[PDB]
């Protein structure tokens, strides 16, 4: 019914985990080696994660270490993530609408 | 176009 | 593990992103319907980040109430029709993503 929809909505998703995986990853850099977490830093102001393989590929160029470890991470969160989130979704929305439709209601009111 | 990006 | 934040914070991106996509599909009618409408709808949209659903949908109420009512409408109807149809797709997209990209890099390391 909405394919195209479903299709940019997952795009963003496959991204969006790669972002978050390469948010974990940050995370142990800054720990482990900061030199690198710096890198990392302003690899991703050069290049924008929400086109993420075009991400990835300019990564090659600098870390392959990396890029894989992306890979793995990103994967590692869609399975323990990915199952959970229409009904999480869904909730949440028809939540949000209860209370802008409350909420936007009593100011005609107020 | 009006761009969604993620903070 | 505790996969639980990441999902926290992806729930939340993807309820702004679906939000999004009824302010997109909206503004395709509009552009065709009330084409002012459609342009007020994007000047608008430049004043407020629309990944911020809660902040821009608050701000709209404030300037067009009625357009507001639609785009929760429009984007619940879109949470419907698209969200069990997710996991699958990304989850076998990012396997296939990998694979293209570890051959590419595995076979680059040849090069």
């Amino acid at each position: 019914e909405f394919k195209k929809v479903a299709k940019e909505t997952a795009i963003t998703l496959q991204s969006y985990l790669t972002y978050q995986a390469v948010r974990l990853i940050s995370q142990q850099l800054s720990e482990t080696n900061p030199g690198q977490a710096i890198w990392l830093g302003e690899f991703s102001k050069r290049h924008p994660i929400q086109e993420s393989d075009l991400y990835l590929e300019a990564m090659m160029l600098e870390n392959k270490e990396l890029v894989l470890r992306i890979l793995t991470v990103r994967e590692n969160l869609a399975e323990g993530v990915l199952e959970f989130l229409p009904e999480m979704v869904l909730s949440q929305i028809k939540q949000s609408n209860g209370n802008h439709r409350r909420s936007l209601l009593e100011r005609l009111t107020q | 176009e009006i761009k969604f990006e993620f903070d």
